[PDB]
């Protein structure tokens, strides 16, 4: 999954669906919270919004 | 898919790099000579062509996918040049 | 179809159709990356290098 | 319309 | 402050700059080509390019 | 012929967007060739250009009588151009391919090519073997 477009790819591009608090594993997600104030990765993963 | 404006296609199918687009493509080439032109693999008959420049062609991941070059080349220089 | 004053010089029209324009970007392994492209409405992408 | 993300 | 787990002990340049490994002239155009090495155990963000 | 966007470079080559190096693909003839033709008044058709510039510029003034223009060659050739076609093996394709896509020519020397009026691309994508999906 990676050439096709059309409908499968909505999900996979993340312009609906799943937010990005979700999509992550969820040791991700706390590496993500516990090093928010040194090193963000705010701009790295898109949060739909539908 | 193989594209998403037409039915996909199976098997062999044909491109084409015309260097008869010479006004659909040619505010590309202002500095570009024919030798290292800039042209059209998209060549949809009802559709613009100004719009029609960036769509894509795709090819599955099914099987790998590899083109026949075939070259038809057509010089004429003197025999007297900086060549 | 659009409505203007005359005026003497030429002028374009820019036209600004808002659309999503979406990259990912994986690296599977070290020295590799690779995006996928996807644009929706007017169609795009999908490793197009 | 516009699409940007915080997180 | 944390103590570990954001900061290296270790010899770390925190600014790098490259020349480039290519270049051409052009009437239009200048090119330059680049090597960009991301050593290990470390992660660029590519906001800090310049 | 290079397309170097396009597709996949063979082995032994890399992407380069700088005007000094590119892909080779092909190799092929320049369609420049020569025709062999034979004239056995060659020699006496000296006479008949002196006969036609009086002006002797051309057929040029005795310097001394090893100082001159010397007589034609009896078997001459003589420039030909006619187009030249070529089909060549599978190269593997991009992924997908964008809506517009360099071709460049390139001679011996790596570089672009004054005098070159037609070069058609022509591919043809096909499969080659599979790969996971």
């Amino acid at each position: 999954m990676a050439t096709p477009s059309m409908l499968p790819q909505w999900a996979y591009m993340h312009i609906a669906g799943q937010d990005a608090s979700e999509y992550l594993s969820p040791g991700l997600v706390q590496f993500a919270r516990a090093t928010d104030t040194y090193f963000s990765l705010g701009n790295k993963f898109r949060n739909p919004t539908v | 898919i193989r594209y998403s404006e037409l039915a996909p296609l199976y098997d062999t199918t044909r491109l084409y790099l015309v260097d008869n687009k010479s006004a659909d493509i040619a505010s590309l080439n202002y500095q570009n000579d024919h030798s290292n032109f800039l042209t059209t693999v998209v060549q949809n008959n009802d559709f613009t062509p100004t719009e029609a420049s960036t769509q894509t062609i795709n090819f599955d991941e099914r099987s790998r996918w590899g083109g026949q070059l075939k070259t038809i080349m057509h010089t004429n220089m003197p025999n007297v040049n900086e060549f | 179809n659009f409505e203007v004053d005359p005026m003497d010089e030429s002028t374009l029209l820019y036209v600004v159709f808002e659309v999503f324009d979406v990259v990912r970007v994986h690296q599977p392994h070290r020295g590799v990356i690779e995006a996928v492209y996807l644009r929706t409405p007017f169609s795009a992408g999908n490793a197009t290098t | 319309d516009i699409n940007f993300s915080s997180l | 402050a944390p103590t570990h787990d954001v900061t290296t002990d270790r010899s770390q340049r925190l600014t790098l700059r490259f020349v480039p490994v290519d270049r051409e002239d052009n009437t239009y155009s200048y090119k330059v080509r680049y090597t960009l090495a991301v050593g290990d155990n470390r992660v660029l963000d590519m906001a800090s390019t310049y | 012929w290079s397309l170097p966007d396009m597709m996949q470079d063979p082995v032994t080559f890399r992407s380069t967007r700088q005007v000094s190096n590119y892909p080779v693909v092909g190799a092929e003839l320049l369609p420049v060739y020569s025709k062999s033709f034979f004239n056995e008044q060659a020699v006496y058709s000296q006479q008949l250009r002196a006969f036609t510039s009086l002006t002797h510029v051309f057929n040029r003034f005795p310097e001394n009588q090893i100082l001159v223009r010397p007589p034609a060659p009896t078997i001459t050739t003589v420039s030909e151009n006619v187009p030249a076609l070529t089909d060549h093996g599978t190269l593997p394709l991009r992924s997908s391919i964008r809506g517009v896509q360099r071709v460049t020519v390139t001679d011996a020397r790596r570089r672009t090519c004054p005098y070159v009026y037609k070069a058609l691309g022509i591919v043809a994508p096909r499969v080659l073997s599979s790969r996971t999906f």
